[PDB]
C-alpha cells in the first residue's frame, strides 16, 4: 500500500492479474477432484440399526456420534496428520467428507456392487 | 462489467476487488524526554569574552531544543545561513561545535552564523553560509562587562580577530558586542515528539522507529527487560513495548480480504449479491467504495440484508432452511441462487436424497425388468497448434 | 524568477541546429529528446519560458531537482520533454533580478506567484511587517562583475508537446508525393 | 597456556522477542570447542572483538583499558567497577597502568565461587558490552555447560581498538565471523545454539 | 451447456494469445511502449537504454506464456490417452472396469 | 510414518508460503527491503530507480510461486484421478486388475 510503488507497477500491464487467473483456475480444480473422488453415489444411503452381517464387524469404520459423524479410524486419520496472501475454504467441509464415505461405506455393505449398476 | 472488460456477465461468482481496513488515525511513542542541551545557560549569562578569543564547547548527543531558539526574540539581534529553528528541532547537529563568548567591533553579529568580519573568520567564528540560525544578546544585557569591546580585541558561533576593538558596552547586538546560545553543523539532535496510545482500533503507528499499521492489542508475551519488541516464524514485527509505561503489546494486522460478487446471467436480473471473503461482518461497513459510496453500493455494505458465513461476510442474499444442489457455490458447504417476488437466496447444500437399505439376514431384492440406457461422454483431445517469431513480436 | 516569462511558439518550420551548434550557450541539456533529433521531428505546440538567475542556481532546472529556484520560482513537471539552455550574461551585472527566499509550501510545476506576505521562521506572529526571524519574501541577487556561481545567467527553457493534436511547429524536413498501394518506408509528421 | 571454550559465550544478537524458535543468525561469535588463553598484567590484542572471563568474588579485577596506543596520547577507553559505581571514560592522558592500592574525555558514564563473563565489540562506531555472573566449581577451566549473555551498554563513542589489559584466575578468547543457530525457549531465552562450521552433524 | 469441455479449450487459447498481444501496449519503464517513438526521438547511445527495457519485458512476457502452454499441453495430452484408451476398451471391446 | 503423503501436502503449501513471504525481505540489489527507507531517504529519481529493482524481484517472486503452484497442481491431479479411478472399481466393483 505504498502509493509511489504503486503507480510504478502500473508499468507493467496484466501480470498481476494473469496471477490471479491462474491462481483461481487452481483453486476451483481443488472443489473438482474432491467431488470427483467422493461424489461417486447418488443418495445418502445409512446402515440399519441391526447388525447381523454373517459375523463381520464393521464398528471400526462406520461413523460414531461420540468420535463429527467421522468413524474411529477416520479419527486416527484426522489425528495423525499435523500479508497480501490468503487461504480460501473448500467447497466441501469434513463433515459433508464424512457423510459420502459413510454413504459409500453403507451402500457396500448392504448391497453388493448394485447401488453403482442401479438402485441399491 | 469493468473487471470482465464486458457489458454481459454469465451465472457465476467473480472477483472484482479486494477490502482493507484502513488505519483510523496515527499514533507516536518514544523514551520520555531528557539530557537537554546545556548552551541555554550561555543565552541566559550576563557576561561573555571578546572576539579576539570567544570561548567555545561541544555537545555530547544531548537534546536540541532548537525551536526554543525560534521564541529567542528577547535577544537583542538575529543571524542565520541555513534552515530555520522549527527545521533544527526536526534534525540534528552532525557537528558538535557551540558557543561560549561573544562576537565584537565589525564582526559583532557573529554570536549567530551568517555573520561578516575579521573576529567572524576565525577567533568569533560564524561562517557566511553555516547551515542553521541563532539569537543574539548585546552587551547591555549579556554579551560584555561596562567595557564592551573597548576593553578587548576584535574584527561554531559565539565560539572561536587580532584588532584593538571599540563596540559600545550599552549598545544592541549590531553596534554593541554580542554573545548568545548558539551552535553550527549525531552531535546535538531534536526532541522526540509523542502521542496518547489506542487499543482495539486500526492505526498507523510509531514506535521507537518501528513504523507500520494495525490493530494494537494488551498482551501477556514475556519479553526480557531489555527486549523492545518481538518477531513472527517469518520475521514479521508483531509485538512491542511501548517506551512511556513498558507493557507489551501484541500487533495484529488489519483486516484485508478479497472481494466477490455472486450473480445470475444479466438475462435474469441486474441484481448482485457481495462476499467479503474472510471477513467478520462487524468489520465491514469500513474502508472501501461499497460503503462509502451511493445507496446502490452501500446497500451491499450497511443494511438491506447481512449474513455472516464461515467463508466470509455475504450481504444483500437471503438465507434460507432449506437446502438444494449448488447452484453458485461459496465455501464451507454454503451455495446460492436465484428464486422466485424474486431475489437471490443462500443455503447449504445437499449431498442427496436420505435412504436406508432394507438389509436383512435373509432379504434379497431381484430386478424383474431393465431399460438400456445410452449416455454422452466427451473429451478433449487438441489444442489449437500455434507458432510465434520471436523477433517479430519483441522487436517489431 | 518570480516573474518567469512564458512564450507560445507555433505555426512555423524551424531549425533546432542553430540553437544547438551555437558558441554562445554554456549548457543545452535535453529531457525526452536527443538534440540532434529535434530537425526530424513535428510537435503540437512549443512554448519558450525564459528568466535570469545566479549561475550556480542552472543545475536546478530539472525534472526531480531541489532547491530554493525549484521551490519557490519555477519548476519542471517530471514528465518533462523539452530542453534546458543556459548562458553568462555579466554584461546585465545590478539588484533587480528577484527570486523567492520562502513560502508557506512549495509552488506547483509550471506555477507562478507574485505573493509578497512576511514568512515567519522565528515564534512571533508578524502579521505582515518584518521582525526576529521573519521576513519580506522577495529580495534580489547582487549582480556585479566581482561576483562565479553568483554571476548572472540567461535562461530559456524550451517545453515541447507532443499531443494526438494536429502538427504545429515542424524542423527543416521536406514532404514529397503521396504514394500509396506499393509496400513503402514512410513519415507523417515524425510518426515513422 | 590454554583451556577450552566448550560452549561459552553465546550472546543475544539483537533486542528482540523470539520464542519457541529456532533462529539462523551471522555475528562475530567465540567458535565452539576452540581454545582460550588462561591468566592468573599483561597487554593484549583486541582482535575483531573479545570474550573475557574470570573466577570472581572480590573485585580484585578493577576493570579494562582499551585503545591503539592504550596509553599517552589519544583517546583511550578506561573502564571500572570501583564498588560506587561501573565507570566509564575516553581519555587520552599517560595516566599510571596500575593506579589501584596494594590488592580527551568528550564522552563519559556512570552506573572463587562465582565466575563474571564478557563481550566486547566495536561496531559501525558503536562500543558494545555484554555479560554474566554465575556460580562455578571448576576454576581451573572454563565451566563445561550453556549460558547466553545479555546486552549491557552499547556507546557512541567512535575510538578505534586493536589493544586492551586488564585492572589487577582469567580467560581470554576471540570472536570471529561466523553462522549459529539459535534455541528461543517459550519465554525468549537463548537455551542451545549450533555452530554450524564446527563439524558435518552440526552443519546438518 | 454439454460441450463446456471442448468450448473452454477454444477459450483458453483465445484468452492467452489476447493477453500476449495486449501485453505489447505495456511501457516496462521505457519513456514509450511504442518501438519507433524511441527510435525517432532518441539518438543511438541514449535509445539503447529504452529499447533494453522493452526487450526484457516483451521476452519476460513471452517467456511466462510458453510455459503456461507447455503445462496445459500435458493436461490436454493426459485427456488424449484417455480418449484413445476409452476408443480400445470401450469402442474395440466391450469393459467389465466399473463406471 | 504412515500417513507420509499426506502430511508431505500440508509441509509443501507451507514451505512455499514462507518461502514467499520471506522473499519480501531481500533487496535484489536495492539500498533496502524497506520500501520507506528508499522513498525517504532519496530525492524522487534515485528513490524511483531503486524501487524499480523491488519491484522486479518481488514480481519475479511473484510468477516462480505460481508457476511452482502450477506444477504442483497438475502432479495432485493426476492422483485425484487415480483416486476417483480406485473408488469406481475397487469400492463400487470388485476389480480383477492385478495389484
Ligand atoms: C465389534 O468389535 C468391537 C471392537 O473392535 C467390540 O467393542 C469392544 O469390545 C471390547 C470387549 O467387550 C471392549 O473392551 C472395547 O472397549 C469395545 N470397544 C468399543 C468402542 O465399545 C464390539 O463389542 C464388537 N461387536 C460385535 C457385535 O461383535
Ligand atoms: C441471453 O439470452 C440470449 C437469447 O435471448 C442467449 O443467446 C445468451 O447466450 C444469453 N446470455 C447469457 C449470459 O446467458
Ligand atoms: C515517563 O514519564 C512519566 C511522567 O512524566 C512517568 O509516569 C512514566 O513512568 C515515565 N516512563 C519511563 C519509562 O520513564
Ligand atoms: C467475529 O465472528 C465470531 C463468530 O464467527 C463472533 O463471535 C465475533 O463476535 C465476531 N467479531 C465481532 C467484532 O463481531
Ligand atoms: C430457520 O432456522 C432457525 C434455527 O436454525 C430458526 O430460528 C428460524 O426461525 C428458521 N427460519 C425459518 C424461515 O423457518
Ligand atoms: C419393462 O419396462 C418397459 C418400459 O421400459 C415396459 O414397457 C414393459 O412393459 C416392462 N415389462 C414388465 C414385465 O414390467
Ligand atoms: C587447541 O586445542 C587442542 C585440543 O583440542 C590442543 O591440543 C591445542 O594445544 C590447542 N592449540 C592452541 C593453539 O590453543
Ligand atoms: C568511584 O565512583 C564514584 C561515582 O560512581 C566517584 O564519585 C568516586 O570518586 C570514585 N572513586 C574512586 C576512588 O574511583
Ligand atoms: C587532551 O589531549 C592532550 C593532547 O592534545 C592530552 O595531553 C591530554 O591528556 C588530554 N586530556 C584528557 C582530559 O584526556
Ligand atoms: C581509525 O582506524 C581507521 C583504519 O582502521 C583509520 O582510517 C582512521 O583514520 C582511524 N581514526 C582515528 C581517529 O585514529
Ligand atoms: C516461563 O515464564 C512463566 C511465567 O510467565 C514461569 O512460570 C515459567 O517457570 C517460565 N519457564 C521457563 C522455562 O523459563
Amino acid at each position: 500500500d505504498s502509493t509511489e510503488c504503486s503507480n510504478l507497477l502500473l508499468q507493467y500491464g496484466s501480470f498481476c492479474t494473469q496471477l490471479n487467473r491462474a491462481l483461481t483456475g487452481i483453486a476451483v480444480e481443488q472443489d473438482k477432484n474432491t467431488q470427483e473422488v467422493f461424489a461417486q453415489v447418488k443418495q445418502i444411503y445409512k446402515t440399519p440399526p441391526i447388525k447381523d452381517f454373517g459375523g463381520f464387524n464393521f464398528s471400526q469404520i462406520l461413523p460414531d456420534p461420540s468420535k463429527s459423524k467421522r468413524s474411529f479410524i477416520e479419527d486416527l486419520l484426522f489425528n495423525k496428520v499435523t500479508n497480501g496472501l490468503t487461504v480460501l475454504p473448500p467447497l466441501l467441509t469434513d463433515e459433508m467428507i464424512a457423510q459420502y464415505t459413510s454413504a459409500l461405506l453403507a451402500g457396500t455393505i448392504t448391497s453388493g456392487w448394485t447401488f453403482g449398476a442401479g438402485a441399491a | 462489467k469493468c473487471t470482465l472488460k464486458s457489458f454481459t456477465v454469465e451465472k457465476g461468482i467473480y472477483q472484482t476487488s479486494n477490502f482493507r481496513v484502513q488505519p483510523t488515525e496515527s499514533i507516536v511513542r518514544f523514551p520520555n524526554i531528557t539530557n537537554l542541551c546545556p548552551f541555554g545557560e550561555v543565552f541566559n549569562a550576563t557576561r561573555f569574552a571578546s572576539v579576539y578569543a570567544w570561548n567555545r564547547k561541544r555537545i555530547s548527543n544531548c537534546v536540541a531544543d532548537y525551536s526554543v531558539l525560534y521564541n529567542s526574540a528577547s535577544f537583542s539581534t538575529f543571524k542565520c545561513y541555513g534552515v530555520s529553528p522549527t527545521k533544527l528541532n526536526d534534525l540534528c547537529f552532525t557537528n558538535v561545535y557551540a558557543d561560549s563568548f561573544v562576537i565584537r567591533g565589525d564582526e559583532v553579529r557573529q554570536i549567530a552564523p551568517g555573520q561578516t568580519g575579521k573576529i567572524a573568520d576565525y577567533n568569533y567564528k560564524l561562517p557566511d553560509d553555516f547551515t542553521g540560525c541563532v539569537i543574539a544578546w548585546n552587551s547591555n544585557n549579556l554579551d560584555s562587562k561596562v567595557g564592551g569591546n573597548y576593553n578587548y580585541r576584535y574584527r561554531k558561533p559565539f565560539e572561536r580577530p587580532l584588532q584593538s576593538y571599540g563596540f559600545q558596552p550599552t549598545n544592541g547586538v549590531g553596534y554593541q558586542p554580542y554573545r548568545v546560545v548558539v551552535l553550527s553543523f549525531a552531535t546535538v539532535c531534536g526532541p522526540k515528539k509523542s502521542t496518547n496510545l489506542v487499543k482495539n482500533k486500526c492505526v498507523n503507528f510509531n514506535f521507537n522507529g518501528l513504523t507500520g499499521t494495525g490493530v494494537l492489542t494488551e498482551s501477556n508475551k514475556k519479553f526480557l527487560p531489555f527486549q523492545q519488541f518481538g518477531r513472527d516464524i517469518a520475521d514479521t514485527t508483531d509485538a512491542v513495548r511501548d517506551p512511556q509505561t513498558l507493557e507489551i503489546l501484541d500487533i495484529t494486522p488489519c483486516s484485508f480480504g478479497g472481494v466477490s460478487v455472486i450473480t445470475p446471467g444479466t438475462n435474469t436480473s441486474n441484481q448482485v449479491a457481495v462476499l467479503y471473503q474472510g471477513v467478520n461482518c462487524t468489520e465491514v461497513p469500513v474502508a472501501i467504495h461499497a460503503d462509502q459510496l451511493t445507496p446502490t453500493w452501500r446497500v451491499y455494505s450497511t443494511g438491506s440484508n447481512v449474513f455472516q458465513t464461515r467463508a466470509g461476510c455475504l450481504i444483500g442474499a437471503e438465507h434460507v432452511n432449506n437446502s438444494y444442489e449448488c447452484d453458485i457455490p461459496i465455501g464451507a458447504g454454503i451455495c446460492a441462487s436465484y428464486q422466485t417476488s424474486q431475489s437471490i437466496i443462500a443455503y447449504t447444500m445437499s449431498l442427496g436424497a436420505e435412504n436406508s437399505v432394507a438389509y436383512s439376514n435373509n432379504s434379497i431384492a431381484i430386478p424383474t425388468n431393465f431399460t438400456i440406457s445410452v449416455t454422452t461422454e466427451i473429451l478433449p483431445v487438441s489444442m489449437t497448434k500455434t507458432s510465434v517469431d520471436c523477433t517479430m513480436y519483441i522487436c517489431g | 524568477v518570480y516573474a518567469w516569462n512564458r512564450k507560445r511558439i507555433s505555426n512555423c518550420v524551424a531549425d533546432y541546429s542553430v540553437l544547438y551548434n551555437s558558441a554562445s550557450f554554456s549548457t543545452f541539456k535535453c529531457y525526452g529528446v536527443s538534440p540532434t533529433k529535434l530537425n526530424d521531428l513535428c510537435f503540437t505546440n512549443v512554448y519558450a519560458d525564459s528568466f535570469v538567475i545566479r549561475g550556480d542556481e542552472v543545475r536546478q532546472i530539472a525534472p526531480g531537482q531541489t532547491g530554493k529556484i525549484a521551490d519557490y520560482n519555477y519548476k519542471l513537471p517530471d514528465d518533462f520533454t523539452g530542453c534546458v539552455i543556459a548562458w553568462n550574461s555579466n554584461n546585465l551585472d545590478n539588484y533587480n533580478y528577484r527570486y523567492r527566499l520562502f513560502r508557506k509550501s512549495n509552488l506547483k510545476p509550471f506555477e507562478r506567484d507574485i505573493s509578497t506576505e512576511i514568512y515567519q521562521a522565528g515564534s512571533k506572529p508578524c502579521n505582515g511587517v518584518e521582525g526576529f526571524n521573519c521576513y519580506f519574501p522577495l529580495q534580489s541577487y547582487g549582480f556585479q562583475p566581482t561576483n562565479v556561481g553568483y554571476q548572472p545567467y540567461r535562461v530559456v527553457v524550451l517545453s515541447f508537446e507532443l499531443l494526438h493534436a494536429p502538427a504545429t511547429v515542424c524542423g527543416p524536413k521536406k514532404s514529397t508525393n503521396l504514394v500509396k498501394n506499393k509496400c513503402v518506408n514512410f513519415n507523417f509528421n515524425g510518426l515513422t | 597456556a590454554y583451556t577450552n571454550s566448550f560452549t561459552r559465550g553465546v550472546y543475544y544478537p539483537d533486542k528482540v522477542f523470539r520464542s519457541s524458535v529456532l533462529h539462523s543468525t551471522q555475528d562475530l561469535f567465540l567458535p565452539f570447542f576452540s581454545n582460550v588463553t588462561w591468566f592468573h598484567n599483561p597487554v593484549l590484542p583486541f582482535n575483531d572483538g573479545v570474550y573475557f572471563a574470570s573466577t570472581e568474588k572480590s573485585n580484585i579485577i578493577r576493570g579494562w583499558i582499551f585503545g591503539t596506543t592504550l596509553d599517552s596520547k589519544t583517546q583511550s577507553l578506561l573502564i571500572v567497577n570501583n564498588a560506587t559505581n561501573v565507570v566509564i571514560k575516553v581519555c587520552e592522558f599517560q595516566f599510571c597502568n596500575d593506579p589501584f592500592l596494594d590488592v580527551n574525555c568528550t564522552f563519559e558514564y556512570v552506573s572463587f565461587k562465582n565466575l563474571r563473563e564478557f563481550v566486547f565489540k566495536n561496531i559501525d562506531g558503536y562500543f558494545k558490552i555484554y555479560s554474566k555472573h554465575t556460580p562455578i566449581n571448576l576454576v581451573r577451566d572454563l565451566p563445561q555447560g550453556f549460558s547466553a549473555l545479555e546486552p549491557l551498554v552499547d556507546l557512541p563513542i567512535g575510538i578505534n581498538i586493536t589493544r586492551f589489559q586488564t585492572l589487577l584466575a582469567y580467560y581470554v578468547g576471540y570472536l570471529q565471523p561466523r553462522t549459529f543457530l539459535l534455541k528461543y525457549n517459550e519465554n525468549g531465552t537463548i537455551t542451545d545454539a549450533v555452530d554450524c562450521a564446527l563439524d558435518p552433524l552440526s552443519e546438518t | 451447456s454439454a460441450l463446456g469441455k471442448l468450448q473452454n479449450v477454444v477459450n483458453q487459447n483465445a484468452q492467452a494469445l489476447n493477453t500476449l498481444v495486449k501485453q505489447l501496449s505495456s511501457n516496462f519503464g521505457a519513456i514509450s511502449s511504442v518501438l519507433n517513438d524511441i527510435l525517432s526521438r532518441l539518438d543511438k547511445v541514449e535509445a539503447e537504454v529504452q529499447i533494453d527495457r522493452l526487450i526484457t519485458g516483451r521476452l519476460q512476457s513471452l517467456q511466462t506464456y510458453v510455459t503456461q502452454q507447455l503445462i496445459r499441453a500435458a493436461e490436454i495430452r493426459a485427456s488424449a490417452n484417455l480418449a484413445a484408451t476409452k476408443m480400445s476398451e470401450c469402442v474395440l471391446g466391450q469393459s467389465k472396469r466399473v463406471d
